[PDB]
DNA sequence: ATGCATGCATGCATGC
DNA sequence: GCATGCATGCATGCAT
């Protein structure tokens, strides 16, 4: 469960 | 992070539209993209550049966070030579008629490529195609085929840009005769040969059939499977509540609705898109703000979700996509 | 006598060029290379030469070859009869198509002899085919074949080459579900009768359906067989012996592994074909030059080898071929008994 | 005055 | 029989 940064 | 706490005292059409401009770069998007920008990067001697998905991954969010990336890149080198355009883009236009129609297709690309900077490349050797009384390019109908195309080599081979998009380049595939199919991908391999520029054509599973009409198109080309998630392996499992659990932190509500646990029935509907899983949410959480909600529960999800004939049909379609992907070539090297 | 040592002081493409530009003058080669040569010197009233080999022989850089040899021949003549060209080669179908377009074959035909000096002809005799004094010869997609044919008919009769090279001629089979094969055949032989040009047909075994089919192709037709080296016949084992040696002493390796004694993994993975050797060597040259190994190991020649199940098939293909082509004294004695006064 | 360029009318060529 | 798109030839308006 890793947040994701905006693409 | 989370979104903003702030955006919670802000209309709903603010809060709408920042989670429409929020993305996720799941680990699968962030390969598909750094295998794209090696191989725009570097030719190899490839003049074509094939990635494939299922419908709704993000082969366009692709496109365009490329195309904005790029436009970064090129902007220092566009401050010497203003002429140079970086990146040009076009959608492939589905045609009324039964053969693909290649002349508004030139025409669309050059209209595309037009540049407000006429006075370099004015005149491509054209009857009056250049623009006049208006900033858009005013395409003469009466000019033949061949030479618009001419004119079109002309315009990229002066402008010489990076690399050419062509989103749902699946339309090509439809051709009124199934002999002549194998003639619009070479026209297509012609022109990228003549101009020099690095062709990059976008689409669904259609254009596998379309893709390997001989062993040359893959030798002279790259291919990039835009994969989805698949509930198969754990991994892609994990992945998925993750995205899950992202957007729950993002979506800009009072409280966080625990969308984790009902990760079964969204793979149900999103069948592992990404894409999919984003306009879910976001339709939801328009109905959210539209009712000036507090919290998300499973009946909202169900009333916006895909309907069930929907997803059986996409299922099948991505699985026999897969399925023909699964082709191997056991041979002699 | 080995490779030039200054190409080690080379990266991996200059060695790789230099071994590719490499070739054998095999005996086998050298016959039929004579054989071919002296049949073109005098077609003696034959419109088709059928060269027929197995895949990877070596019937393409044969053509090639000749096709330099015949233009260094005639450039000391050409010097004053500047119009003529002595060769032109074409193949039957260059992308590949589900069927072999007579239409595009002419066209393909006719664009294949262009010279930047297009003042040699000033005509065809038919409209929409003239180029706009360049080199690149614009044929209209509207245009009929009967037309453009006889365009081509009167530029073979001016031009007047030596002979036509249709390279990879297997594909002449490929008909539109025609069936028409004699027909084909038929077309072929007047375009060579009207044109007076020596036709060469250059194929696999597959062209065989090519060779006896009627009486007057068969007396056109000059049957020439690119034979392979067969382990059976001793001095073809050692010519497969010689090949091997002479390959390993010229490519470009620090050191070079003793593969003559693995002569029969040789043959049994290349059947005895000098073009399908060198391509494995090649192969394997690459991936040493990829790896910038000093050395090739017995690894190396079995990772990029043939296929078992392609060997056998085309061993089977092979020998079929070769059965077929095959005389015996009892079909001459056959031949007399049926003319009469057998003995 | 006249030559050039473009717009329009008509044939045509294929398809339905 | 009709449709529909494209190519060509002729008429005419404009500029030198
Ligand atoms: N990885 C992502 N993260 C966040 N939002 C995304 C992502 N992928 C897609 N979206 C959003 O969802 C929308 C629809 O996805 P899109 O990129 O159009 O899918 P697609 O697979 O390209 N569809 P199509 O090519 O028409 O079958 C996008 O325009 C974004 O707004
Ligand atoms: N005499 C030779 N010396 C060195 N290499 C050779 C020779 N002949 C053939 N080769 C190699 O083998 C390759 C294939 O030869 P080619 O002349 O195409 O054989 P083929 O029997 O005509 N094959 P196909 O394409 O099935 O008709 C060449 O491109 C060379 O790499
Ligand atoms: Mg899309
Ligand atoms: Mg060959």
């Amino acid at each position: 469960l890793v947040v994701y940064e905006e693409f | 992070t989370g979104f903003p706490l702030e955006l919670l005292t802000r209309p709903a059409t603010e809060r709408l539209a920042y989670f429409e401009n929020y993305t996720v770069a799941h680990p699968r998007l962030k390969e598909v993209y750094e295998i794209l920008m090696r191989t725009i990067a570097e030719p190899a001697g490839a003049s074509f550049i094939f990635v494939y998905g299922a419908s709704g991954v993000g082969k366009t969010t692709l496109r365009l966070r490329v195309e904005q990336k790029l436009t970064e890149l090129a902007l220092p080198k566009l401050e010497s030579d203003r002429a140079r355009v970086p990146v040009v883009g076009i959608e492939a236009i589905a045609p009324e008629s039964r053969y693909f129609n290649w002349k508004e297709y030139y025409t669309r690309a050059l209209i595309t490529l037009e540049e407000p900077l006429i006075d370099h490349k004015f005149d491509y050797g054209v009857r009056g195609i250049s623009r006049d009384n208006f900033g858009k390019i005013n395409v003469e109908s009466k000019v033949v085929a061949p030479a618009l195309r001419r004119a079109l080599e002309n315009a990229l081979i002066h402008r010489h840009p990076d690399v050419f998009f062509v989103d749902e380049a699946q339309h090509f595939g439809k051709v009124a005769s199934g002999y002549k199919l194998q003639d619009q991908l070479d026209c297509l391999k012609s022109l990228a040969n003549m101009t020099g520029i690095l062709h990059c054509l976008l689409g669904t599973y259609e254009l596998l059939t379309f893709r390997n009409l001989s062993g040359q198109l893959s030798r002279r080309s790259v291919d990039i499977h835009f994969r989805r998630y698949c509930a198969d392996s754990p991994e892609d499992v994990q992945a998925f509540k993750s995205v899950l659990l992202t957007f729950q932190q993002h979506l800009p509500l009072a409280e966080t609705p625990n969308l984790v646990d009902h990760w079964e029935y969204f793979y149900e509907r999103t069948l592992g898109c990404i894409g999919t899983l984003k306009d879910w949410l976001k339709r939801v959480l328009s109905d959210a703000l539209d009712r000036e909600a507090t919290t998300i529960t499973l009946k909202d999800l169900q009333k916006r979700a895909l309907s069930v004939a929907q997803c059986q049909k996409m299922f099948k379609e991505i699985q026999e996509g897969e399925r023909q992907l699964s082709e191997t070539e056991a041979d002699v090297q």
